[PDB]
Parts: structure tokens; sequence; C-alpha cells
């Protein structure tokens, strides 16, 4: 029994300019075991419209998930990917650095 | 769905026997059955590989390389290898069987003396039997007469105590003119004893 | 095509 | 060594009754199917199941339901309860992976009949050798005829002093039809037991042809003047001779 | 190049909830093509490529067999293997089981493997010669002496060798457009102020296909990882991968090093530095 905390990536699809439709992306990886609550924040508040891929391993046994939307940067708006798994002792926040 | 062909061969006893199918859709295992009367399918052989395999010593078979046709071998064939014959293709985790193969295994006999006899019931009256027994299996049996009198197949028994097998056949009637002269004359009989 | 070689631990 | 125990290997019954037909195995975790065989089809799968409660249908489901309460048990049940589903039922076994070999059970002889005043048990004579075989050969073949049964759910053995024998004996393959253009048509079985002359000339050993016929049940109904063609033993017997 | 065909099974038992999660998957190289997962509504095989839609009825009732088939097997192997290491019935465990092969440039077999997991750790996988098996505690020495008698190595080696590889070659004519292409990394670097000592120089791959890339940070013709740090790669979502590299660098400095690009997209490898 091996327990493997979820490394956590937020970016979007395409290089982002303000004001054109893009994805935004919260990727986890490298996660065991499978079960892990994943959200998508807009100004701190949960994003509903959010899709998932198919639980997928590595080489190494451990998992990982994209979580996806369809979203529109602008300057004013903050965004986050909220995670939660048995490894954590409370929810991982990562916000959206433009530049990453 | 598999094509069996042929619905029923026939071998004579020492010989070789070989058995196929065929199908237009491609099967990743071939499996090889026998029935037996009064039983079900016993698996003989399985498939895997598109190669030459081995697992009984006396039986062989075959996965062809399209992946649409197998083949069964039997040497040294023996009266024991009567039976059903049935393939089975396996796809998408489901078997698919073939509609039966039915071998039968005609004996050698030693020595023929072929006799008609007559044999009386044991317990009542006047009701008769006549027994066409000990012919050579080359001999065929002949049935439809006319309808009032019945004719059955021939069969072998292997008396295995004294190592001594024998065809024989059965006919009967009613209140006819029926004799065992003209039970069995609409089938051609040998040179034999009445 | 998924595999057709597979048993229980 | 299959662990398959088809129950019952044979059952009669007419048109309208609903029929199960029981396959126990005792092997914990298994797949488990049920075919018909037929003359010009070989063998069709009805039903199959992955585990407890889980099942599903195969080429000719219609006209059949199935259950798998245990893993122990799957049961066919004959719903639709019809005389073309007079077949040969089999029950298999498979272990649980992907593409493993079935291994079948012995089946289940089923015949729904439109009539039940067809029905009739055999009649079982048994015939003497003849002294001219014995003179001939010093061997002795006795004949056992059974008639006019129907349908065909017959087993026929032949005992000598009490115990089944084997050797010697061959019984037709197929029965023969009494009126061959008759659909409904009564059947005819013969066998035959050859000893040697000696053990014939024996008059203490006892010769007895014994026929099982598979027929009616409690629950079936009957309103004839003729005794129920029930399930019954009928047997003939000869003594030897010193002649 | 080499291409790949791989089946990934995931499950997971939820006692008290009802039967155990299962999710299969199926890939040709990075590209996920069919997918099933028990908690949704249609219980089949799904198509996840617009390539395998093509298939027949008889493709995707028999890969539905299959695959019920192999969540089956597992959710008796969770409670076969909760038993050998005595585990309560109460927890949820998992097991994971990947197989398949690969091919060369000329599509010839070169490849096969099968391997199965318990929580996450190695339990019994095939061997490379796919004849025999590796068996890594008491419990999975129980297993390996049961596939043997069952003679399962073979019936394996024959899917992995034939089957497997027919269906690889078949996608890849049928794919051909997505699944035979190469995008090449578009290349970029990116330096922060860490303090007025420090400064991070982050080297950027994005927009390419397949998901294998080398990063590596040079400094004067000597590659250094001691101060290197690499992310894994991750998917845009449209097909395409990205990845970064970093290294933390005495500011002033930044003309000493740089980054190298290796990928099959790449005729030579990239070499990019901080101007």
């Amino acid at each position: 029994m091996i327990q493997r905390t979820p490394k956590i990536q937020v970016y979007s699809r395409h290089p982002a300019e303000n004001g054109k439709s893009n994805f935004l992306n919260c990727y986890v990886s490298g996660f065991h075991p499978s079960d892990i609550e994943v959200d998508l924040l807009k100004n701190g508040e949960r994003i509903e419209k959010v899709e998932h891929s198919d639980l997928s391993f590595s080489k190494d046994w451990s998992f990982y998930l994209l979580y996806y939307t369809e979203f529109t940067p602008t300057e004013k708006d903050e965004y986050a990917c909220r995670v939660n798994h048995v490894t954590l002792s409370q929810p991982k926040i990562v916000k959206w650095d433009r530049d990453m | 769905q598999l094509n069996q062909s042929p619905q029923s061969m026939f071998i004579q006893e020492g010989e070789d026997v070989s058995m196929n199918c065929t199908s237009s859709s491609i099967f990743n295992t071939w499996l090889w059955y026998k029935q037996d009367p009064g039983e079900g399918p016993v698996l003989l052989i399985a498939l895997y590989k598109a190669g030459e395999l081995t697992s009984n010593g006396r039986l062989t078979a075959q996965f062809g390389i399209t992946r649409k046709d197998s083949f069964l071998n039997i040497s040294a064939s023996i009266p024991s290898d009567v039976g059903i014959y049935f393939c089975a293709g396996g796809t998408g985790n489901q078997f698919y069987f073939g509609t039966g193969t039915s071998l039968t295994v005609i004996p050698n006999i030693q020595n023929p003396d072929p006799a008609v006899y007559q044999l009386r019931d044991s317990k009542s009256s006047d009701k008769s039997v006549c027994l066409f027994t000990d012919f050579d299996s080359q001999t065929n049996v002949s049935q439809s007469k006319d309808s009032d009198v019945y004719i059955t197949d021939k069969c072998v028994l292997d008396m295995r105590s004294m190592d001594f097998k024998s065809n024989s056949a059965v006919a009967w009637s009613n209140k006819s003119d029926f004799a065992c002269a003209n039970a069995f004359n609409n089938s051609i009989i040998p040179e034999d004893t009445f | 095509a998924a595999g057709i070689g597979i048993l229980t631990v | 060594d299959a662990g398959i125990t088809q129950s019952p290997r044979h059952k009669v019954t007419e048109t309208g009754t609903p029929v199960t037909l029981r396959c126990h195995q005792t092997e914990n975790h298994r797949y488990m199917y049920w075919y018909r065989q037929d003359p010009g089809h070989g063998l069709r799968l009805i039903h199959y199941s992955y585990g407890v409660k889980d099942t599903d249908k195969g080429e000719v489901s219609d006209g059949y339901s199935v259950s798998r309460s245990k893993t122990e048990d799957f049961l066919l049940t004959l719903e639709s309860a019809t005389s073309s589903q007079t077949s040969v039922y089999f029950c298999a076994i498979s272990e649980v992976g992907v593409g493993q070999p079935q291994h079948f059970g012995d089946g289940t002889r089923l015949s729904i009949l439109e009539d039940l005043n067809k029905v009739f048990p055999p009649e079982v004579a048994v015939f003497e050798p003849s002294e001219a075989e014995i003179s001939h050969t010093q061997k002795a073949t006795l004949v056992c005829l059974a008639t006019g049964f129907y349908p065909d759910h017959v087993e026929l053995s032949w005992w000598v002093n009490g115990k089944e024998v084997h050797s010697g004996v061959c019984t037709d393959p197929q029965p023969l039809k009494e009126q061959p253009a008759l659909n409904d048509s009564r059947y005819a079985l013969s066998s035959r037991l050859r000893v040697s002359a000696t053990f014939w000339q024996d008059p203490r050993n006892h010769f007895r042809c014994q026929v099982q016929f598979y027929g009616l049940s409690e629950n079936d109904e009957w309103t004839q003047d003729r005794a129920k063609p029930v399930t019954q033993i009928v047997s003939a017997e000869a003594w030897g001779r010193a002649d | 190049g080499s291409h790949s065909m791989r089946y990934f099974f995931t499950s997971v038992s939820r006692p008290g909830r009802g039967e155990p999660r299962f999710i299969a998957v199926g890939y040709v190289d990075d590209t996920q093509f069919v997918r099933f997962d028990s908690d949704a509504a249609s219980q089949r095989m799904e198509p996840r490529a617009p390539w395998i839609e093509q298939e027949g009825p008889e493709y995707w009732d028999g890969e539905t067999r299959k695959v019920k088939a192999h969540s089956q097997t597992h959710r008796v192997d969770l409670g076969t293997l909760r038993g050998y290491y005595n585990q309560s019935e109460a927890g949820s465990h998992t097991v994971q089981r990947m197989y398949g092969c690969d091919v060369g440039s000329d599509w010839r077999f070169l490849r096969g493997y099968h391997q199965y997991a318990y929580d996450g750790k190695d339990y019994i996988a095939l061997k490379e010669d796919l004849r025999s098996w590796t068996a890594a505690d008491m419990a999975a020495q129980t297993t390996k002496h049961k596939w043997e008698a069952a003679h399962v190595a073979e019936q394996l080696r024959a899917y992995l060798e034939g089957t497997c590889v027919e269906w690889l070659r078949r996608y890849l004519e049928n794919g051909k457009e997505t699944l035979q292409r190469t995008d090449a990394p578009k290349t970029h670097m990116t330096h922060h102020a860490v303090s007025d000592h420090e400064a991070t120089l982050r080297c950027w791959a994005l927009s390419f296909y397949p998901a294998e890339i080398t990063l590596t940070w040079q400094r004067d013709g000597e590659d250094q990882t001691q101060d290197t740090e690499l992310v894994e790669t991750r998917p845009a979502g449209d097909g395409t991968f990205q990845k970064w590299a970093a290294v933390v660098v005495p500011s002033g400095q930044e003309q000493r090093y740089t980054c190298h690009v290796q990928h099959e997209g790449l005729p030579k490898p990239l070499t990019l530095r901080w101007e």
C-alpha cells in the first residue's frame, strides 16, 4: 500500500492573450490512490461545466488526470485549481500564473 | 458462425482421419471437442498460436495462418474414436461452434461366416425375430421393403473376453407371410447360411 | 483490440 | 472431473408448462453458459453469465430467461414453453478470465409436446438364441426389443445375474420409426447381447433387458383410460436352457 | 518511427458503496482511442478517437465483452488479494494491469509486455522473452504457480506477437494523419529575477507530439543537473504536449547557460541561450 502526493500544474492550452477564448487546464499527476477531488476556480469560486480525461497511469503505477474547461482570460480575473487527496491534510490551491 | 464439413464421415479401423472447419471471420483461439452419445462435448485440444500442437499423442491439430481455418488429425484409428466432433472458434471472448462432424469407424471383421437366424420369443407365443449376423463390414443393410417390416441398421458388438467382434442386424413383422429367407433379400447378402 | 489471454490471480 | 451437474437429465412436458433447467457447479467463481444443440445447427448460445446477478444473452435467447442468484447455480427457465424448444440443452463452465475454454455438462434431453395423448411407454420383449447359431458358431445372441414408445427418451441396459454388462452388447444408436410417414410416430429400438453357447447353456444364468423410459411426472395432467405413461422401467427376462 | 499500442486497466474497491470502480483505456502511442468506465451509463467500450468510429458493431460488441471480462477478473482479484495479505474488508484497494506491444519503423514486432500491480506496487509481470513470470513476494508466487499450470504465458505471447501488432498496424494506417505525425516543439526562453544575486532561466517546449522529449541544461559545454528542475510533460488538450526545464543561476552569468532540446521532430537538436 503506497501513497503518492499529486503534482499539480495550472496552465492554458494556447498562449494567452486577453479577450480570446482558450482552455484552462489543471493537470494532476504522480498520485496514488486514484480517488481525488479537483475543482477549477474563477475568482475563488467553483466553475461548474468542467470536464476530465479518463483515468490512466504511468510506468511507476501512479495516476494522471487532466481537468479542463473553455474560458476567456482578462487582466482582472484570477484562476485556480483546488485539489484534495488523502496525502494532503488540507486542500491545495495552485493559482494560474500567467507566465507558467 | 462456423461451417463444419462434412456432416458424417467414415473410416476403416487402423487408418488416418482428417477433419476441418471454415469461416469468413477471424478467430484467435481454436478448440476441438468430441461428443460421445448421451454425454456432452469433451475438450480435446486448445489452439492459440498459428502452428502445430499435440495434447493426446494420437491427436494433432493446427490453427490456420489466415485464422479462418483449422484441422484435426487422428492417427492409428480405433473403434472408440466414434463420436461427434466439433470445432469452436474464439473471438470477442465468445466461442462459436461448428455444426458437427459425425465419425463412425467401420470395424475389421476377422473371420466372417454370415448367416440368418430365427430367434423365438422367450416368454410368449409365436412372436419372432430374424437376426442377420457375422457378415463382413462391406455388407450394407436396407430397410424400406413393404411398410409392415421393420429392419434395423447394422451394429458391432465386441465380446471383450473372447477378442471377437461381430456385426448384426434385426428384422421382425406380424400375421404375414414373413420368414427369415425373405427378410433381408432386398439387401445384398453374400453366399451365406440359412 | 484488447487481450484474450487473461486469468485470475 | 468437470464439477458440473445438470438437473434434470430428461424432461417430458406439454406446451404451456414453464420448465426450469438447473446447472450446478462447485468451484466458486466461474463464467457459466447455456447452450442448445439441434441436428442442423450445432451448439447455439442461449444465455451466459460472468458472475452473480450478471447475465447476458447469446444468439438464441428469444423465449428463454436465466438466473444467477448465486455462484453455484445458473438456472435456465423455458419461458415460452413451446414445441420448437424441444432440444438437448447443455450447461458449460469457464474459468474467470478472458478467452478460457469452456467445459460442458452431460446434457438435458427436453421434449415439449403439443399433445400428451401421443405419449407411450415401451413394450419390452427378449428373444432367445437360435439352436442353429449355437451349433454353427458356439455362440448365442439374445435380442431385446422395445416397441411402441413416444418420445425417445429411453435407456436400454442388459443385466446378467443381477449385474449390468457392457461387453457383448450393441444397441441401435438411432431408434426406428414404426410409421415413417407419420410426424408423431411411435418408436422401436433393438439391442443384442451375445454370450458363449456354454454360458447360455448354463441354466443358473439369468438374463434381463431393462428399458428405462422417461415420461410424465406428478403434476402432468391425465384423463385417458390407459395407465398414465409415467417415467418407468419396463423389463423382459430369460433363463439359460440345457439346449 | 517506432509505434506502440497499450491498454491500461484500473480497478478500485469501495466496500459498502457497491461493486469496484473499473476504468479501461486504450492508447496508440500518446493518443487515447477507446475507453470503458463502469460508472457511466452505456456499459460499453466507447470511442475516443475519430479514426476508430468507423469500426463496425462486431468490433464494439467484442471489445465490450472482453473489457467486461477484464472487469470480472479484477473483481475476483481484489477479493483474492485482500485474503492473501489478510487485509480488512472495510478498506479500499487497487488493482492495475497494463499490457501491449511495440513495433519498429517497418512495423514488424519489436517488444511485448504485461505488468500487474496491487496497491501501486508490482505484483507479477511477464518477463521479456514472453515465456515466464517475475513474482515479487509469497502471495505472487501462488499466482505464478497457478498461471504456469494454466499455461497463461502461451496465450498472452500469441496475443502480443500476433493480434496486438496486426491491430496496431491497422490503426496506424486508419489514423495516418494524426498517428504518424511528428510535431516539433516551439521553443522559447524566459527570465525571472529571484534576488539581485540569483536568477531563473526557464526553457519552454510547446505544441509537440509525441510526448517523448529531452530537456537538458549545459554550462560552458559541460552539462549539469545540480540546480535543474524538470516538470512532467503535460497535455495541452489538443493532442499536443508541453514541458519546461529550469535552472537557478548567479545573475550576470546567464550567458554561460544553454538549453538543449531533443525530440524526433527535430532534424538537428536545438540550442537555446539567453542573449
